[PDB]
RNA sequence: AGGUGAAAUUCUUGGAUUUAUUGAAGACUAACUACUGCGAAAGCAUUUGCCAAGGACGUUUUCAUUAAUCAAGAACGAAAGUUAGGGGAUCGAAGAUGAUCAGAUACCGUCGUAGUCUUAACCAUAAACUAUGCCGACUAGGGAUCGGGUGGUGUUUUUUUAAUGACCCACUCGGCACCUUACGAGAAAUCAAAGUCUUUGGGUUCUGGGGGGAGUAUGGUCGCAAGGCUGAAACUUAAAGGAAUU
């Protein structure tokens, strides 16, 4: 609850001692109760394993990766979310991987993460269309609604205050050296008004 | 017991490349295009050009001591223009006429299994 | 007979929140309710519970899904897509 | 005009004929 | 294809349909064959193998699910396993390897 | 004033233990200090040349090839392989009007984890009492050739790792096994099997290369 | 009026065929009614040619071709000379 | 380096263009390709597998008038366009621009959103062309070709023969067409149908009635929209138009 992608309890044979761990993944796509998952390097090549990445091909799609291995998962754990294995550093060995942001990262080959995409994708598409959807959606997350504009509070609460009018006033973009206190608009802008077009920069 | 090069020549329309490289190519050695040996842009594929590409090349042949080399010619191909460039015939037959011998031709012009619609629209250049 | 001629289950929400967003809304909530088949079962009983938690009403098999479909098609050209590079890893 | 451009023209002078009308009631 | 060359049995020989009645079939050496749906689980799967390893019969798998074999069979029902008891005039147990 | 050419070195290569001219040329890497070494930069490359060079005689006047280097090899590198191809100029000598093309491919496996794929093309042909001008074929025919030129190709490989048939192909063979194959079908004017290439980059496994 | 049988070029029993692009200024043209023509040059330029066999190796030998099929859009390809109007009757010819 | 009549906008020593070795993505299917094929049309071209469908031929098979053409009412319907997902390599309405020009947000150059691919919905128009309704009958020669059948001491194929399969030769039915020539048709251009018509009737559906106003108005109706379908009048004019000649 609270989390848009679902999570899959799965449960291992604790190799050191008589008992099982049921570790917590985010489900990916396509995985179900009573499927049997393999974890490490030698483990195969279907959704729902977790893998060093050295392992996997160039082309490969897998998710909840580790920036340096063991710290147990931090990219790519969005529903519908997942990065792209792009290309090997062997020697030296790192791989290079785009993610989500279109950003390309380069992380220590060693680094695991679990094949395929993460499941419940396509949430944002619906629209919320009645304003309690969405207390409902933040009162399992925080105290992060609904934002009362700045331009509707008086000077001695926003830099967006006071006014006859409602008017930012001056320009509402921040340069990123400002200090917290001032940092309410469009922080380190490096463009603004519409755009038209998408990721995968260089 | 003569050793070899590759010409890997580029004769398209506005410049004229020539290029030696080793069999593999991740080392290669001292490009001269068709601009090098002069400076109009209205004049920079014109066979003229192409002698003088091939002069500063073949004398820049023993900077480290070699002697010959093979031949590939490829227009601008890809998508565009599939047919030699003016300065092509000539950059040849100018190494041919400077004492550097060769052998082995071949056309690597890039064409496509008809792929990746081309410049100019759908009613041409109109000019 | 016929109730709506048009609005059929978002016929709940009336007039308010404009015919676009009723029509958006619209559309994933039929993939939402939806009864699909069961790849083991067979019989046609999996619809959603929870988003993306997609079980088979008897055989009791859960898969997890899309959040609206019990598959999406990025999943369904991901599957086809591994499993095209799990073959020449393997051969 | 021509025939195309000619439409094109009785195409606008139809439609914003057709939207005054909205105006009134 | 191959689809086609089990419909001449059901006019022709005799059959049934199911695991609590063709696992009978196998426990009388009277089922000359059975044909397992693919959608149907890999237990019962196993199990229904080491009959016929007893049975002394070999075993086609089928291509599709208890539903496509069904129609396959000619029912409107989902199907597991179907067996053969006498294919009488039928092509089938020449045709298999 | 740094002529990276004289501060850079000059080094040999064998390819083969096929064939007879093993020996190629030279290139150079900056020379090789702790590691940047012409050790570690040097050998991720390979080749490209012609084939009647390899053998001798001009009716072979066609045929690239690829070179793997696998490992640094004491001032000198044996190469095992990574495919080999046609020439550009010489397919479009043969594809001519009034006639059918025909063109199949194959790709298999070597028993030991190397992997490639390769192709084949042939044409028709008027009998010789043909005055129909144009020879072209039933595409019940050309299928039915398509399904049987790829039955002869996979019949010799898979009975091979990454080696074993590599030995086959030179003296123009297969050509022959398609045409007792294909003379009760349709004529048939020109075969060939242009391409080849390796997929798999698998375990190297030393072992291997010193056949050679 | 109209003013050939064939009306643009070459094309009864098929209502659509897909089109190719002209190699000078690439317009649409479909391809029934495009007008190709081969070009075959020698690899070698006029005459030009002695001077490279003296820098050869290989008894002679060399001598291979260029194959370009050049299609043509109408407008182009009258332009360029390579067709010309002919006169009423002399239009009909292969 | 780019590009061009000629240039400029663009990139490049955090090294472009060129070369190599790997890889990814999305489109497209070259050359073979044609007075060749298939489909009701719009259209349809790499491979193989599965799903049904189809014409021609052959038939000493069966039914037996079940048929032809069609208000109403339906199915499909290029490209673009709409909505929402995916996808976005390329090219590219708009836009950005650099030239040119008296001006030139035009033709040229370089970028570039939508779009271009796709799924699920719409949309129903193209010079949707052969500008030629469909069914039937008859009225000229010719040689080609695609598919099918028959025929033949005919040429190539060896398995061990033959049988096929490829080619030649005659015929044949059915096509895509083509050449000749009109007796006939016609204003002519031209037509084997546009012939078999003042010697005017085989069956049938749809459309037109001088040129504009006008596919406008109004009503109706389909569409989310763009728009589609139906569709006047007041008024106005001695022409506007076709084919051929000089
Ligand atoms: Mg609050
Ligand atoms: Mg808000
Ligand atoms: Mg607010
Ligand atoms: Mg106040
Ligand atoms: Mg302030
Ligand atoms: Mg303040
Ligand atoms: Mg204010
Ligand atoms: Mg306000
Ligand atoms: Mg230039
Ligand atoms: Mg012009
Ligand atoms: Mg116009
Ligand atoms: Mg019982
Ligand atoms: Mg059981
Ligand atoms: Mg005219
Ligand atoms: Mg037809
Ligand atoms: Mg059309
Ligand atoms: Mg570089
Ligand atoms: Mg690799
Ligand atoms: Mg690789
Ligand atoms: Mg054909
Ligand atoms: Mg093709
Ligand atoms: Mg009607
Ligand atoms: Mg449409
Ligand atoms: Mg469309
Ligand atoms: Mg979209
Ligand atoms: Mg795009
Ligand atoms: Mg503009
Ligand atoms: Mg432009
Ligand atoms: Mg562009
Ligand atoms: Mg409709
Ligand atoms: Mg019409
Ligand atoms: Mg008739
Ligand atoms: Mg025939
Ligand atoms: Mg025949
Ligand atoms: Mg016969
Ligand atoms: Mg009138
Ligand atoms: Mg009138
Ligand atoms: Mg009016
Ligand atoms: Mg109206
Ligand atoms: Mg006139
Ligand atoms: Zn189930
Ligand atoms: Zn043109």
């Amino acid at each position: 609850s609270g989390r848009g992608a679902p999570l899959a309890k799965v449960v291992f044979r604790d190799p050191y001692k008589y008992r099982l761990r049921e570790e917590i993944f985010i489900a990916n796509e396509g995985v179900h109760t009573g499927q049997f998952i393999y974890a490490g390097k030698k483990a195969s090549l279907n959704v729902g394993n977790v893998l060093p990445l050295g392992s996997v091909p160039e082309g490969t799609i897998v998710s909840n990766v580790e920036e340096k291995p063991g710290d147990r998962g931090a990219l790519a754990r969005a529903s519908g979310n997942y990065v792209i294995i792009i290309g090997h550093n062997p020697d030296e060995n790192k791989t290079r991987v785009r993610l989500p942001s279109g950003a390309k990262k380069v992380i220590s080959s060693d680094a695991r993460g679990v094949i395929g995409v993460i499941a419940g994708g396509g949430r944002v598409d619906k629209p919320l269309l009645k304003a309690g959807r969405a207390f409902h959606k933040y009162r399992l997350k925080r105290n992060s609604w609904p934002k009362t504009r700045g331009v509707a509070m008086n000077p001695v609460d926003h830099p967006h205050g006071g006014g006859n009018h409602q008017h930012i006033g001056k320009a509402s973009t921040i340069s990123r050296g400002a200090v917290s206190g001032q940092k309410a608009g469009l922080i380190a802008a490096r463009r603004t008004g519409l755009l038209r077009g998408s990721q995968k920069t260089q | 017991s003569q050793v070899f090069g590759v010409a890997r020549i580029y004769a398209s329309f506005n410049d004229t490349f020539v290029h030696v490289t080793d069999l593999s190519g991740k080392e290669t050695i001292a490009r001269v295009t068709g601009g090098m040996k002069v400076k109009a842009d209205r004049d920079e594929s014109s066979p003229y050009a192409a002698m003088l590409a091939a002069q500063d090349v073949a004398a820049k042949c023993k900077e480290v001591g070699i002697t010959a080399v093979h031949v590939k010619i490829r227009a601008t191909g890809g998508t565009r223009t599939k047919t030699p460039g003016p300065g092509g015939q000539a950059a040849l037959r100018a190494l041919a006429r400077s004492g550097l011998r060769i052998g082995r031709i071949e056309d690597v012009t890039p064409v496509p299994s008809d792929s990746t619609r081309k410049k100019g629209g759908r009613r041409g250049r109109r000019l | 007979a016929k109730r709506t001629k048009k609005v059929g289950i978002t016929g709940k929400y009336g007039v308010r929140y404009g015919s676009s967003l009723r029509r958006q809304v619209k559309k994933l909530e039929i993939q939402q309710h939806a009864r699909y088949d069961c790849s083991f079962c067979g019989k046609k009983t999996v619809k959603r519970g929870a988003a993306g938690i997609w079980t088979c009403s008897c055989c009791k098999k859960t898969v997890a899904g899309g959040a609206y479909t019990v598959s999406t098609a990025a999943a369904a050209t991901v599957r086809s897509t591994i499993r095209r590079l799990r073959e020449m890893v393997e051969a | 005009m021509r025939a195309k451009w000619r439409k094109k023209r009785t195409r606008r002078l139809k439609r914003k004929r057709r939207k005054v009308r909205a105006r009134s009631k | 294809s191959i689809n086609q060359k089990l419909a001449l049995v059901i006019k022709s020989g005799k059959y049934t349909l199911g695991y609590k009645s063709t696992v009978k079939s196998l426990r009388q050496g009277k089922s000359k064959l059975i044909i397992i749906a693919a959608n149907t689980p890999v237990l019962r799967k196993s199990e229904l193998e080491y009959y016929a390893m007893l049975s002394k019969t070999k075993v086609y798998y089928f291509q599709g699910g208890n539903n496509e074999l069904g129609t396959a069979v000619g029912k409107l029902f989902r199907v597991g396993v179907v067996s053969i008891l006498e294919a009488g005039d039928s092509d089938i147990l020449t045709t298999l390897a | 004033v740094v002529d990276p050419f004289t501060r850079k070195e000059w080094f040999d290569i064998k390819a083969p233990s096929t064939f007879e001219n093993r020996n190629v040329g030279k290139t150079l890497v900056n020379k090789s200090t702790g590691l940047k070494s012409a050790s570690d930069a040097l050998k991720g490359r390979v080749v490209e040349v012609c084939l009647a060079d390899l053998q001798g005689s001009e009716d072979h006047s066609f045929r690239k090839i690829k070179l793997r280097v696998d490992e640094v090899q004491g001032k000198n590198l044996l190469t095992n392989f990574h495919g080999m191809d046609f020439t550009t100029d010489k397919l479009r000598s043969m594809v001519r009007k009034w006639q059918t093309l025909i063109e199949a491919n194959v790709t298999v496996k070597t028993s030991d984890d190397y992997v490639l794929r390769i192709f084949a093309i042939a044409f028709t042909r008027k009998q010789a009492n043909q005055v129909k001008r144009h020879s072209y074929a039933q595409s019940s025919h050309i299928r039915a050739i398509r399904k049987v030129i790829s039955e002869i190709l996979t019949k010799e490989v898979q009975g091979s790792t990454l080696a074993q048939l590599t030995s086959k192909l030179i003296p123009e063979v297969i050509n022959k096994e398609i045409e007792n194959a294909t003379k009760d079908i349709f004529p048939l004017q020109n075969i060939h099997v242009r391409k080849v290439k390796l997929l798999k980059q698998p375990k190297f496994d030393v072992g291997a290369l010193m056949a050679l | 009026p109209k003013k050939r049988a064939s009306n643009g070029r070459n094309k009864k029993g098929r209502g659509h065929v897909k089109p190719v692009r002209c190699v000078n200024c690439s317009k649409s043209i479909p391809k029934d009614k495009a007008i190709k023509r081969m070009a075959i040059r020698n690899i070698v330029e006029a005459a030009a040619v002695r001077d490279l066999s003296e820098a050869s190796v290989y008894p002679e030998y060399a001598l291979p071709k260029t194959y370009n099929k050049l299609h043509y859009c109408v407008s182009c390809a009258i332009h360029a000379r390579i067709v010309r109007v002919r006169s009423r009757e002399d239009r009909k010819n292969r």
